[PDB]
């Protein structure tokens, strides 16, 4: 199937324009659209807009304004930009490839009947639905023009992975990272401290220690930074082993391995 | 426009359970509704396309209908990895503009209640060198997945300098939550004693810490 990867910062500042790309690999003949898609925390997905093969882009009515999208067929690349941010656009970003198509079908209103299946002619004109009488016969009087109606098909057929775009005034900021100790069973934990953006990363023992790791979302405090803790409980036979807490956070270039004893 | 869809739905394992999506001529009365399924740390993934259509992987036991302007989700025999939010969707006015429900949270009743464990964590001497104390209380294997933290110091209810997260589905179907109290190390000095009061389902579960008998 098509492969879909978005690309762009995880941390933008309000009132700036957010960028966001995605590379759509797949069959050069597909004609799904490559369209994005957002949910923000505690809110509905929502539309944002789409391009497809022949250029036509299609929006969010209510957010075109601030949207644009576009190709670089030499990049195999489709750009999205939101303009003037605020914390409201902080979302999971989804590039997907989408279905797009449109039926148009023609009728003749009731009390009318569709000119061809009069029987003498001209049977009103050469209008496209002639009046029908009580009798049931058509009338030559008052005829109409055709009833258009559209109907519109869409949905996602491959969703990306999504991008997580926070949208803040806080600056990139390195965590400090803190061993943790209590005051049969030794808990220790790990306070990874004050860091943004998110995500950071946290294992124990360079991997190897898995079972009984428990590591928690994180908070935003106040300062708007944030905080995680991970915690481990191992057997109290293994207290004379060395435990550390390997912490990464790619966006400060923080990695650090902490070593964490018991009290 | 957003599709009218049931905020909550719930039912027991095996049984049929149902999500409507009403809306307008406009939206859902043009006829290819779609369902998607999220699940948190996932993303989306399609259900239903053409108001009936089942996507590749699918399982059997989901099926779509629709009935003028109001569309139906239904789930022939629930199983325990079907709790998730279900949303609809809708071209409306253009195959280029699509609108989504409001959403539907589906529960799977029958889970086993859990108090939660907690365990609090005192500042670190590395931290205190830095005339921060941060306390961590970390709440964990509770069911269903709200707590209430209450923070005390010597027998005083604290609010200030307080964050708490909201639950979180841990791997093994549990909630897991965390609250910080964020200190100065004058601060922490300055107390006997502190605690973190996690109450669920009216059983509360305490933890204490003392800065003058902690290392
Ligand atoms: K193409």
């Amino acid at each position: 199937q098509v492969q879909l990867r978005e690309s762009g910062p995880s941390l933008v500042k309000p009132s700036q324009t957010l960028s966001l790309t995605c590379t759509a690999s797949g069959f050069s003949l597909s004609d799904k659209a490559v369209g994005w898609v957002r949910q923000a925390p505690g809110k509905a997905l929502e539309w944002l807009g789409s391009i497809d093969t022949g250029g036509n882009t299609g929006y969010n009515p209510g957010l075109k304004s601030r949207l644009s999208i576009t190709k670089d067929n030499s990049k195999s690349q489709v750009s999205l930009s939101v303009s003037s941010v605020t914390t409201e656009d902080s979302a999971t970003y989804y590039c997907t490839s989408v279905h797009q198509e449109t039926k148009k079908y023609q009728s003749c209103p009731d009390g009318y009947r569709e000119r061809s299946d009069c029987s003498n002619r001209p049977a009103c004109g050469t209008s496209d639905c002639c009046r029908v009488s009580v009798f049931g016969n058509c009338l030559t009087t008052l005829p109409v023009s055709y009833s258009y109606t559209y109907n519109y098909e869409w949905h996602v057929d491959v969703w990306g992975q999504g991008l997580l775009v926070t949208v803040s005034s806080a600056s990139t900021t390195a965590p400090k990272v803190y061993p943790l100790s209590s005051c049969s069973t030794v808990t220790l934990g790990c306070l990874v401290s004050s860091y943004m953006p998110e995500p950071v990363t946290v294992t124990w023992n360079s991997g190897a220690l898995k079972s009984g790791v428990h590591t928690f979302p994180a908070v935003l405090q106040s300062s708007g930074l944030y905080s995680l803790s991970s915690m481990v409980t191992v057997p109290g036979s293994t207290s004379g082993q060395t435990f550390t807490c390997n912490v990464a956070h790619p966006a400060s270039s923080t990695k650090v391995d902490k070593a964490v004893e018991p009290k | 426009a957003v599709l009218n869809q049931p905020s909550s739905v719930s039912g027991s394992l095996g049984q049929r359970v149902s999500i409507t999506c009403s809306g307008s001529s406009s939206n859902v009365g043009n006829g290819y509704v779609s369902w998607y399924q999220l699940i948190p740390g996932s993303a989306p993934r399609t259900l239903i396309y053409g108001d009936t259509s089942r996507a590749s992987g699918v399982p059997d036991r989901f099926s779509g209908s629709r009935s003028g302007n109001t569309a139906t989700l239904t789930i022939s025999s629930l199983q325990a990895e079907d709790e998730a939010d279900y949303f609809c969707a809708s071209a409306e006015d253009s195959s280029s503009n699509a609108v989504f429900g409001s959403g539907t949270t589906l529960t799977v009743l029958g889970q086993p209640k859990s108090p939660p464990s907690v365990t609090l964590f005192p500042p670190s001497t590395e931290e205190l060198n830095g005339n921060k104390a941060t306390l961590v209380c970390l709440i964990s294997d509770f069911y269903p997945g709200s707590v209430t933290v209450v923070w005390k110091a010597d027998g005083s209810t604290i609010t200030r300098n307080v964050e708490t997260t909201r639950a979180s589905k841990q791997s093994n179907s549990k909630y897991a939550a965390s609250s910080y109290l964020s200190l100065t190390s004058s601060d922490w000095k300055s107390k006997g004693s502190y605690s973190c009061e996690v109450t669920h389902e009216g059983s509360t579960v305490t933890k204490t810490v003392k800065p003058s008998e902690c290392s």
